[PDB]
RNA sequence: UAAGGUGAUAUGAACCGUUAUAACCGGCGAUUUCCGAAUGGGGAAACCCAGUGUGUUUCGACACACUAUCAUUAACUGAAUCCAUAGGUUAAUGAGGCGAACCGGGGGAACUGAAACAUCUAAGUACCCCGAGGAAAAGAAAUCAACCGAGAUUCCCCCAG
RNA sequence: UUUUGUAUAAUGGGUCAGCGACUUAUAUUCUGUAGCAAGGUUAACCGAAUAGGGGAGCCGAAGGGAAACCGAGUCUUAACUGGGCGUUAAGUUGCAGGGUAUAGACCCGAAACCCGGUGAUCUAGCCAUGGGCAGGUUGAAGGUUGGGUAACACUAACUGGAGGACCGAACCGACUAAUGUUGAAAAAUUAGCGGAUGACUUGUGGCUGGGGGUGAAAGGCCAAUCAAACCGGGAGAUAGCU
RNA sequence: GUUUAUUAAAAACACAGCACUGUGCAAACACGAAAGUGGACGUAUACGGUGUGACGCCUGCCCGGUGCCGGAAGGUUAAUU
RNA sequence: UGAGCCUUGAUGGAAGUGUGGACGCCAGUCUGCAUGGCUUUAAUGUUUGAUGUUCUAACGUUGACCCGUAAUCCGGGUUGCGGACAGUGUCUGGUGGGUAGUUUGACUGGGGCGGUCU
RNA sequence: GCUUGACUGCGAGCGUGACGGCGCGAGCAGGUGCGAAAGCAGGUCAUAGUGAUCCGGUGGUUCUGAAUGGAAGGGCCAUC
């Protein structure tokens, strides 16, 4: 009544079950060829292992990951002007590159499929908001502006 | 007979009834094969009961450094 | 150790010896046919038949010597199936059989008694099987005690018929 | 000897010689005897071994009550009475003997039960492989041919050669009578008698093991043994019987 | 044809035939603690067990009792919890 | 298909016309759904006991094939058929002259039948 | 008519039995009933109407209770 399946198979359970479970119906069959199980002592504690360290992103990862609003936000005004033009309108197109690649303008590069903006953005040259969304977990900011030429 | 993991059995004994028979009992366990190694794969021991649930809390393994070791 | 001596039922013949390698006694050896665990295979026991090596060889031969089976290890070979095992070969160790009793253990009667007989007794005796020693077995408290304490096992006398 | 009773014609003994049956161990109790005495005595063991040492312990000087308990008293009963059992009985340890107990327990003797081995060279079955059956008889099925049928059946002869077939030696078996009955013989001899190509008969070797075998069945046979073989053991079974 | 070897050879045993019953094959059944073996290198026209005993004409009534075969709804009922 | 916890219900989004299951002292109310402006007890989750279904994976295989192997044994492997059955061990109810151990009195004008045993 | 002596605890001394046991019994103690009282009553006129032991069951009691306090169990008394 105590094995850890881990490859769940139709089983009340995944990963391994560490409650209660069937007996009897692994001796011959689940354990041989199947998915070994002895929820003994041993056996338990090196599961830990496999999944201890998958957590540890939370408080590792999240952290290579969570600067992200802070390594960038005291950046200096992006200064990308979309072409600014038209008798008030602007020729550049403002969509997903000018957004993110508005950080190599020194040498730092980014992903473009970071961005949070429902909207387009409409083509203008204002304080282009720029909520740089990294992960889920973090969230940053970026601005954006257009000069003329 | 065997029950090889555990001892065995096949010890005599009287089987009284009411009062008394002096009469003789005997021949118990049983019997069952076909243990899958983890290792390589099973060669098939002839267990019973009391062996059979022995290879459990220990191993299949231990429950086997011994028929061989000694 | 020694004047004798060649075992006995019978001398006798032919001999060996008297100083110190004649006997005779004790120790260590050499030899030790065939059968018998019998072990190269077989076999109505003391017989029959072979393989592979050998020396002397008037160089066919004689006899000799090795070759059972298991177990441990070693190396080499090695199936269905890549592997790996199973299996196979070789080699070195070792066992095997006898043995009186005591000893440990596995199996275990009945007559008999109960003035019948089933519980019960006889008796865990008889017996049969396995094993080991010179003794075996047991043995340093999950012992006992009774509020005091003793201090592994074993054997002896008491406690008690 | 056994009996109420035996010369008994009831039992035993031909005779002689030798052997042949109340023992032994420990325990308990009486008797005699010795030691010591309200005390007597040690066990194992130690040992300058029959000493001496060792008094663990056993018995007696107290008993009553189911006991706690009390105590020359105590139980009984609510009873302080009476009644039961006790209270100025010397025991104890050896030694020899009478008896008892546990033992083989004066000696001899069952029919039997249980355990382990030896036996299928007899016999009963069966397996494998070999052998035997003088002679004479009867004469089935099948066929050839003639007849005959449209064709067969049917038939007549001839050939053919069957059969737990016939007669009868060998061989196998045993129905009858006599003899034998301390035999020639622990089942036969003599004269007859049944089967004799068959469920036949026989040589050699093999296989079934005792509560087991085998059995055309009688409880028959399993080595002159069978309602449970032989040999050894439990075993000196038990024997209120002779 | 067989039988009481060694007092019974028979009307007894056997027999071919008949009937009942069981057995689907790893058969029933038997030997055997088991492995295994016989049945049978057979397979229901086969194998076993029981009774009757060529052949002829036959084999009547009883299922209350016991046994066996089927049913198994309901009553009673073991270990077990 | 029973029963335990107990999860959601009936006792102890704002009117009207209707459909269904509920029971009766009966004349009735209960209760989901369109348009219209705690216990008595039921369902789902379950836990667990029952029968019955199917599956493979223990287990069987006196089926076939491959090796060990110029084996009918055995073992391994592949494959098939069977399958939580069969079968085994412990426990338990049957049945049980198949076998075993025994009992089955005495008195008595022998014994037995009868009768009697205080 | 009235009642519960078909009482409880003992018992001088006897009878009868191989024994187990069985029977008779005045008198004593505590409490009873009947009688004014002497007194009678310890089952029926007497003699048959019965079953030893063991194993237990029920009630009572500080008798005992395995370290101790209990308890189980044992004794004792009553009874099946
Ligand atoms: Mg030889
Ligand atoms: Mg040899
Ligand atoms: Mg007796
Ligand atoms: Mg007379
Ligand atoms: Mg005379
Ligand atoms: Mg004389
Ligand atoms: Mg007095
Ligand atoms: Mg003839
Ligand atoms: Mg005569
Ligand atoms: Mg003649
Ligand atoms: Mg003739
Ligand atoms: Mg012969
Ligand atoms: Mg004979
Ligand atoms: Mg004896
Ligand atoms: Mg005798
Ligand atoms: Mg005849
Ligand atoms: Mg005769
Ligand atoms: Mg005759
Ligand atoms: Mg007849
Ligand atoms: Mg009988
Ligand atoms: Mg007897
Ligand atoms: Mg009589
Ligand atoms: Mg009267």
């Amino acid at each position: 009544m105590q094995v850890i399946l881990l490859d769940k198979v139709a089983n009340l359970g995944s990963l391994g079950d560490q409650v209660n479970v069937k007996a009897g119906y692994a001796r011959n069959f689940l354990v041989p060829q199947g998915k070994a199980v002895p929820a003994t002592k041993k056996n338990i504690e090196f599961f830990e292992a496999r999944r201890a360290e998958l957590e540890a992103k939370l408080a590792e990862v999240l952290a290579a990951a969570n600067a992200r609003a802070e390594k960038i936000n005291a950046l200096e005004t992006v200064t990308i002007a979309s072409k600014a033009g038209d008798e008030g309108k602007l020729f550049g197109s403002i969509g997903t590159r000018d957004i993110a690649d508005a950080v190599t303008a020194a040498g730092v590069e980014v992903a473009k499929s970071e961005v949070r903006l429902p909207n387009g953005v409409l083509r203008t040259t204002g304080e282009h908001e720029v909520s740089f969304q990294v992960h889920s977990e973090v969230f940053a900011k970026v601005i954006v502006n257009v000069v003329a030429e | 007979m065997k029950k090889d993991i555990h001892p065995k059995y096949e010890e005599i004994t009287a089987s009284c009834s009411c009062g008394n028979v002096m009469k003789i009992r005997s021949t118990v366990g049983h019997d069952l094969n076909l243990d899958v190694c983890s290792k390589c794969h099973p060669f098939f021991t002839g267990k019973q009961r009391d062996v059979a649930t022995g290879g459990r809390v220990d191993r299949f393994n231990k429950r086997f450094n011994i028929p061989g070791s000694k």
